[PDB]
């Protein structure tokens, strides 16, 4: 990754901006309903057959928010992301056993939370940073994966 | 494939936000240009492959054109969108992997301009419809 | 979907490799663990998640009687994979893209074993039936 | 990408053997047949419309043999496999106007057209190997892509 000062700007933007007990519930909500074998990961947290049963869920939403503040690190070190996330990445792997294919489909659920919170000012450019990011910190997640 | 529950969902959102059909597609497909600049290729003819631009805003409309006959269709989506299969397969070869990125771009799109109405139960059945549509408009690839 | 030539030829290749079938699902299963790693996540529970292991080698016989389930209900892929569907979505929670890796090694799998079998026209016609087999087995999950 | 010495022995084993000759043809057919929205580039190759056509024609025959020799380069570069591509990638982009998906479905076709020769030889790690090799490639065909 070569990241342009337009992208740093946008990325520290909408980091410093975050209401992060707001979009981090909602994100991991809305994963779990419209990629619901997420839940592999989930199940004593309570009954989870349900959108209401989710989305009211109080284990989800702080598991949303841990997961959200978990981009910090790499908003923090933008040119060192492989290498600051590998210790998390041999958690998920050796620890979690996580499909590293829900990385992304949660991270297209953080895009769409926060595409609804930001409106209009989400626009393409913003997009395409912050959505950058998110790839580059989902790639970084999945390569400590054997 | 569609449930009842899902096409129910799908024509209750698309009876909200289709009076705005024109402008999601100038958007969405603003965005799928600048965010997934590959998908360019198709548009060589162009001079103008650009966010907003003349041709992007006219196709725009044309796209969610072909939505909202999808939603009319949804019963069967692969008799319904047959002709459009025909155009993206025998004259247009369209990579049907763009579809996926377009239907992103829609999704994105919808949720910047309908938040409330575009919760998770609205989305996981737009995202099955929208994945029925790709799938429909590959009938006639292979 | 499938066309009467696509099942055809579905079923005339099957009627040649099926008495395989079992060989073929340890060497799919082997090239998916060490060629995507990713994929062990889901045999956690096994200790011996290695090529040709006696979980990798038991587990290959169901999913390729799980494919010879598909040939014999390939008219309606949806209704015949029902309880595998429901199984892989509620009790195992298998992400739907690793259907698309496993059909990939499938192929790999019959052209290293059939290659004069394994045609041009047999191939398009097995992806198209693989990629239904993957949809189905997506029918429960959302 | 990081390289194994056994990942660089398997590669330049495969490339030592290949015949490109045959190889060559039968994957770029095979991904007209099988992926029949490749043909969009080629109208000018003459008969395409079903898979007798493709398979006997040698214009298509002649194109397969020259993208499979376009692999040497980064056999010889494996640690300079973007910056060699980038001006095929350029090429591909801009005067070409390639799908760069394309090239994710031509590299499958590869794969099982070398699994076809290669037999019971192509090993599952054999296998690993290659598809590193090209998914490398496919990366840097893609890149200059804007
Ligand atoms: C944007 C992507 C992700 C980020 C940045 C991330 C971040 C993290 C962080 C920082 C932790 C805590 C580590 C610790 O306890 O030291 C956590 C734990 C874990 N996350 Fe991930 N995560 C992501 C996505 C997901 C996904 C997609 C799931 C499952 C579908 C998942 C499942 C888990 C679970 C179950 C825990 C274990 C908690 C525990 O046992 O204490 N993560 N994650
Ligand atoms: C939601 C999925 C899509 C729908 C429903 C759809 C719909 C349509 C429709 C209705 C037309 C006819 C426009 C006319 O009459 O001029 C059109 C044409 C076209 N579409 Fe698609 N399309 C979709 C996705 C794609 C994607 C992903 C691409 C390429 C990346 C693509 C490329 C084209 C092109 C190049 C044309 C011809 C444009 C022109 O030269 O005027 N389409 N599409
Ligand atoms: C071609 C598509 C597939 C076929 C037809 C298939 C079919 C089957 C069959 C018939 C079962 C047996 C269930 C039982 O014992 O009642 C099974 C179990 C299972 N499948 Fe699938 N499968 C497919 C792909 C996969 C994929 C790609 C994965 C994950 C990477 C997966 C993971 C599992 C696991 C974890 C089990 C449980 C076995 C155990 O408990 O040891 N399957 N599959
Ligand atoms: C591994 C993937 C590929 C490699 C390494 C590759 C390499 C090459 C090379 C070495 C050339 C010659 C450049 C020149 O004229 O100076 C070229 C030309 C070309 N390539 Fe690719 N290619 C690849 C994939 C593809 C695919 C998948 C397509 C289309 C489906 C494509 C379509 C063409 C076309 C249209 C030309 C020009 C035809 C001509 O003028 O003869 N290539 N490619």
């Amino acid at each position: 990754v070569e990241w342009t000062d337009k992208e740093r700007s946008i990325i520290s933007d909408i980091f410093s901006h975050m209401d992060y007990d707001d979009i981090g519930p909602k994100a991991l909500s809305r994963c779990l309903i419209v990629y619901p074998w997420t839940q592999r990961h989930f199940s004593g947290f309570g009954n989870l057959y349900n959108a209401e049963a989710i989305i009211g869920n109080a284990n989800v939403a702080a598991h949303g928010i841990k997961v959200l503040h978990g981009l910090d690190r790499g908003v923090k070190n933008m040119d060192n992301i492989a290498a600051t996330y590998a210790d998390l990445s041999t958690l998920h792997s050796e620890k979690l056993h996580v499909d590293p294919d829900n990385f992304k489909l949660l991270s297209d659920c953080i895009t769409i939370v926060l595409a609804a919170k930001m409106g209009h000012a989400f626009t393409a450019e913003t997009q395409g940073a912050f959505q950058k990011f998110l790839a580059v910190v989902v790639s970084a997640l999945g390569k400590q994966y054997h | 494939s569609l449930s009842d529950k899902d096409k129910a969902a799908v024509r209750a959102l698309w009876s909200k936000i289709g009076k705005s059909a024109d402008a999601i597609g100038n958007d969405a497909l603003s965005r799928m240009i600048v965010v997934y600049p590959q998908t360019k290729t198709y548009f060589s003819h162009w001079p103008d492959v650009t966010p907003g631009s003349p041709h992007i805003k006219a196709h725009g409309k044309k796209v969610m054109g072909g939505i909202a006959l999808a939603v009319s269709k949804i019963d069967d989506l692969k008799t319904g969108l047959m002709e459009l299969s025909e155009q993206h397969a025998y004259k247009l070869r369209v990579d049907p992997a763009n579809f996926k990125i377009l239907n992103h771009c829609i999704l994105v799109v919808i949720s910047t301009m309908f938040p409330k109405e575009f919760t998770p139960e609205a989305h996981v059945s737009l995202d099955k419809f929208l994945s029925g549509v790709a799938l429909a408009l590959a009938e006639r690839y292979r």
